[PDB]
């Protein structure tokens, strides 16, 4: 077992929240190009055979209930859970259109001690969404213990489009840097790579080929770096091999 | 063209 079991009945799903138009009152403006993310995500989720659920314009409350009452599903049958979210976004917070969600409330539903129906299973939440302020300028080239007990934080997969504490970027006709070379590559290379090997020719994708273009020159020439931060205990193929 | 998140 270096690699997870992907051969229950159903993938999982994958929970799509797409959030584009935000309250007056929040100052946040509309994320043109998401829906080009959401719809790539779910094409490329499909032929990967997860469930997907897309869901608009989510409150904070919104998305909280969802994601309480996705997590109280039955999920024995499934082998794996992804969430996407694409919103604005601040160092551990998403916005509902109508103001801050911490992530960590999101993802404590999931936690091996309170969704026992996806313990020992990957989780992963793929998060579209700046991280705080900073812009990257960029560089010219004895005991067995008895009852086996695993880690309630254990088995989490969490990919960040950008690097801690960084803005995270988005192209307003084509999509997000990240979630554009994310779906490219689990299009190019799901039916064979694992998943950390995946995230990283994302992370060579959206390092390399992307530099911002503004009139504001406070903008312009940015770099992005996305940001994998694994908690996962196998490794992680998206498909699995028949024995006959 | 460009926005951020």
């Amino acid at each position: 077992d270096n690699s997870y079991k992907m051969d229950y009945p159903e993938m999982g799903l994958c929970i799509i929240i797409n959030n584009k138009n935000f309250h007056k009152s929040t100052g946040m403006t509309s994320r043109s190009g998401t829906d080009v993310d959401a719809a790539n995500l779910r094409e490329t989720f499909r032929n990967l055979k997860y469930e997907v659920r897309n869901k608009n314009d989510l409150t904070r409350e919104e998305i909280v209930e969802l994601m309480r009452d996705v997590s109280k599903e039955d999920h024995s049958k499934r082998s794996s859970f992804v969430c996407v979210l694409l919103s604005h976004g601040e160092e551990g917070i998403i916005f509902g259109t109508n103001g801050p969600v911490d992530l960590k409330k999101i993802t404590n539903f999931f936690r091996g001690d309170r969704c026992r129906s996806l313990t020992g299973k990957p989780k992963l939440f793929i998060i579209q969404a700046c991280r705080g302020t900073e812009l990257d300028c960029g560089i010219e080239t004895d005991d067995d213990m008895a009852c086996h007990k695993i880690p309630v934080e254990a088995d989490f997969l969490y990919a960040y489009s950008t690097a801690p504490g960084y803005y995270s970027w988005r192209n307003s006709k084509d999509g997000s840097w990240f979630i554009q070379s994310l779906c490219a590559m689990l299009k190019q290379y799901a039916d064979k790579l694992e998943f950390m090997h995946i995230l990283t020719r994302v992370n060579r994708k959206v390092a390399t080929e992307f530099e911002s273009f503004s009139f504001d020159a406070t903008f312009h020439a940015k770099k992005q770096i996305p940001c994998i931060v694994s908690m996962l205990t196998k490794e992680l193929y998206f498909y699995h091999q028949l024995h006959h | 063209x460009l926005q951020p998140x």
